[PDB]
């Protein structure tokens, strides 16, 4: 098990043990397991982070302005902003998506991916 | 020793070279292109659709060579030129 | 024994294949697709 | 006839390997699929009741 | 002695020869497939707990449907789904039935198998490959027109490679057959070659090779079906 | 010398070359495709299943060459074309 | 001259080519697959077991070819086709 | 025996060498170029249309060598130089 | 022209091919596996302990083949099959 | 038999070896250079021209070697040295 | 002619193959290991002391194969088996 | 009664053909690999151009060296066949 | 027939194989080592002096094989073992 930490610019959003961390860096999809080598990557513009814990359901998060840092101790995910599955609403995930603005569309796509319907 | 015996022995060896080299080339090229495709799919799962048009182009080229060789192999073996 | 020249079997085998196709294109796959759609 | 005995021992070994290592996992996979579909049907019944 | 070829029960009819062994093997495979199909049809559980037969058939259908959707519109070429499916199972059974211990001795010291996988016969693989060839060429004709389809394939993905494209097309059927042929034909030799050993040492190499041949046959059936789907897709575009 | 001896010696040499090239190609291509698959899995362990579909395609294509060659090897050493 | 001498000389050379190509394929394919395995275990040590599942597959797909070659090698040098 | 037999056997073996090496080169080079193309399309999907301009050059260049070798099938196999 | 002389020359050539193939495969495969190991250790100096376990496996699967070849080469030169 | 027949057969085999090796080298070298060129262009589009100066150089080198072989092949088959 | 002459010619060709394959394997494996070492030293200047250990092991295997072949080359060309 | 000289010449021609086959394979592959490294570096670091020629050339200088050495011996095999008679 | 003729032809073919293998190994290994050196210098200019140490060892190793091959080639041709 490895310590995941989703930390925003303003307030740390979540921190705790987990067994697997899936996300999508600009290079490509990445899965992190306890003793992964040190790494520093940039999450895709519409990235989503899935944290698989033990005895609890996968935690899915939509991320804006992402940056992944894996270290021998813990895994850290930096977000300009981030929203959990519970705190995401399908409708605004739809109108926000498919909008002209690049950042708006990316945020909408990230929210949709976190929802699951993609 | 009738000429045709030597001619056909040489032709069989020649065709063996033909399509042995063809098989080496085809195996190498297919493996390399498939490695590219597998890496692309692993990194970008949604790219599977768009990674086939170039892949099956290069494979299409690779196999071409091999099969062309195969054709000439037959010419060496089943229609041996210069065979009295 | 060339064992590479096509034989009459070519046709016969083909025939049999079609029969299998006929029983898989009408009495197997459509029920399976219907069951999956129902699920 | 000796080759018949050889293939028979070989097939006995193949069957042992199968029933020892392949049958359990595939049987578990079939059971998992059966339980998943059964739970889906039960959930549908409960949803109608609700 | 290996006795490569030497088809058994060979007969003649209508001024053409037929290989009894290959016909019998293909018929047995077809009987097995039909029995499984009717086992499914009789015991379809649209609502109940599915049995093994239904699970296997639906798994195969799901796999082939996923392949089609990923490759081409599943509603554009529905007919590919059954064809593909049957091919898979057909080939698979034709190979897996070889795992049985039917290799006896003819008193000449050379092994002879009561059942030989039909894919080791050039006729079987040629039939399958050429049927797929005509099928997806006709599908391309329908999807792109009698005149456009040959022109489109000749031009290919890049026009200036017109000659290569030609060869590529000719490579599609042959590559489908010979590949399969080899993958099974080699087996027909290996087991035969393994017969050369005495029983008390023949048992082990034979077991290992047949165990590996199970996976080889499964992989070959899967590859044949998947390449059939993909060739269908490449011939139905624009 | 009996001509058939020359023919079949040439055929054996040819088939040896056939399968030498085929084995080289198959080994290299299988190794390269497996390298791609293992790297993809280590880079994303849960991607395993999604990679089997493309990987086997590559395998197929690679193996094609080898096994195609194998067929003709038999044709060289069991029904030698041009034999007298 | 005895034809069997030429038969067995050609058979031995062909078997040598068989086995040389098989060794090339096996060695290089195993090396490449092992390179992938080592890199993956370096990257994700906890995926070690999950990596052996594909690696062995690759090894299998490689090793069989080699052994297949070996089999045919024996077929050349122990029961030479066309021997007389 | 007549000299044309030896010359034609040598020419057949030489042509087998020529285009077997040509097929090896073509297959491996086209495979590597296709690997580059597929990886580029995976990393930069929009670059697809732009990537053919270098790609084909490579392919073409590689293919040139192959075809040059294929040209010497006409020179060797059919109109053998030094044939007497 | 003693039959044994021709058979021995063919056996020597076949053994030469077997050992050439074995050495090429072994050397290159060991080099590739060692490249993987060296890169892994360079990235993570302390990972070396867990990198030997797969590396050795790979080496085995390489050297095994090579050594297998060795055995058969000894069979060709010393217990030359088909020698009369 | 005519000694010139032996000379010309050896010369044709040698020229085939020359051209096969040249084709392998040229094809694979051009493929590798083009692979890196395609990768460089994919990384950034503006580099196209800037990357043709070195790429050409490399191809030049490769081609030069190949063409040298061609010349020597022309020497072997036509101006067969030691023809006597 | 003299049977020993044929045996010696076959042995010389065999040993030439021994050492040609050994040299190819040694050169390519050493190049690969050295590439790994150079890259590792580039990305980690202080790793040198801890890198030569695995590197040597790699080379230790490679050279072994090579030199083993060399020994057998001598056996082929200095104490020829079956040299009646 | 074939001339021994003919056998020697045929062997020499086959040998030299092998010399060139191996030399050209080596030279082509090595130049291709070195050029791959060169153009990759140029694509990544444009300012490294002048810096990347000193290693590159060394590589090439070594590679071609072997090739040219082979060429020399090829001549010795063909025009000055050792053991010729 | 003069046995010296057969022995010398075999020795010439063997030396050709020796040097072909040596040249292939040298070219490939030197190219790979130079690729590593150039990439390392490009990635980090400061290591220009630091990388030339390991590189030379690599080249050394590679070159050693080639030169060893060369030596034995001389032994094969200028002073043929077993000549009679």
């Amino acid at each position: 098990d490895l310590n995941v930490e989703i930390v925003a610019v303003e307030r740390e959003l979540w921190s705790g043990p987990a067994t697997f961390v899936f996300t999508r860096t600009t290079a490509g999809e990445i899965g992190i397991l306890p003793r992964h080598i040190p790494l520093v990557a940039q999450l895709v513009d519409d990235a989503m982070v899935r944290v698989e814990r033990e005895g609890e359901d996968d935690l899915r998060i939509a991320v804006d302005g992402g940056f992944l840092s894996v270290t021998e101790e813990t895994v850290r995910i930096l977000v300009e902003n981030a929203q959990f599955e519970s705190e995401i609403d399908a409708d605004a995930a739809k109108e926000d998506a498919a909008s002209d603005d690049e950042r708006t569309a990316a945020w909408g796509r990230a929210r949709l991916r976190a929802l699951g319907q993609i | 020793l009738d000429p045709n015996a030597i001619i056909t022995a040489g032709a069989l060896i020649g065709g063996g070279l033909i399509m042995g080299g063809g098989a080496i080339g085809a195996g190498i090229g297919d493996g390399i292109a498939g490695n590219a495709l597998i890496s692309g799919i692993a990194r970008q799962p949604e790219a599977q659709g768009r990674l086939f048009t170039p892949f099956f182009i290069t494979v299409g080229l690779v196999e071409a060579a091999y099969f062309i060789n195969l054709a000439f192999m037959a010419l060496f073996v089943f229609a041996t030129p210069g065979l009295q | 024994s060339n064992f590479l020249i096509p034989n009459g079997t070519f046709f016969a085998v083909l025939i049999i294949f079609l029969i299998v196709l006929g029983v898989i294109s009408k009495w197997v796959v459509p029920p399976i697709s219907k069951v999956l759609a129902e699920r | 006839m000796s080759i018949f005995i050889g293939q028979l021992i070989g097939f006995a070994v193949i069957a042992f390997i199968i029933v020892k290592w392949v049958v359990p996992p595939v049987r578990t996979l079939m059971r998992n699929q059966q339980e998943a579909v059964r739970a889906a049907l039960a959930e549908s019944a409960e949803a109608a009741k609700k | 002695a290996i006795h490569v070829g030497h088809h058994t029960l060979v007969f003649e009819l209508f001024g053409m020869t037929f290989n009894g062994d290959t016909i019998l093997a293909t018929a047995v495979t077809a009987v097995i497939v039909i029995a499984l199909a009717f086992y499914l049809r009789a015991k379809v559980t649209s609502t109940g707990v599915p049995s093994g037969v239904q699970l296997f058939w639906e798994a195969l259908t799901i796999q082939m449907r996923q392949q089609i959707e990923g490759s081409i519109g599943m509603k554009i070429a529905p007919f590919v789904l059954p064809l593909s499916v049957t091919i898979f199972v057909f080939i698979l059974i034709s190979n897996w039935l070889a795992v049985l211990p039917l290799q006896y001795g003819g008193a000449d010291g050379a092994a002879a198998e009561l059942y030989k996988a039909p894919a080791s016969d050039i006729n079987f693989v040629l039939a399958l490959a050429l049927f797929v060839f005509v099928c997806y060429h006709a599908a391309g004709i329908w999807r792109r027109g009698i005149v456009g389809h040959p022109i489109k394939v000749v031009k290919g993905h890049v026009a200036f490679l017109a000659p290569i494209n030609i060869v590529e097309e000719l490579a599609k059927p042959i590559s489908l057959a010979l590949r399969l042929f080899g993958n099974i034909f080699a087996g027909g030799i290996l087991v035969a070659l393994i017969a050369m050993f005495p029983w008390y040492i023949q048992w082990f190499p034979n077991a290992v090779w047949k165990t590996f041949d199970l996976f080889v046959g499964l992989i070959q059936a899967f590859i044949f079906s998947l390449l059939t789907i993909l060739y269908f897709s490449q011939s139905m575009e624009l």
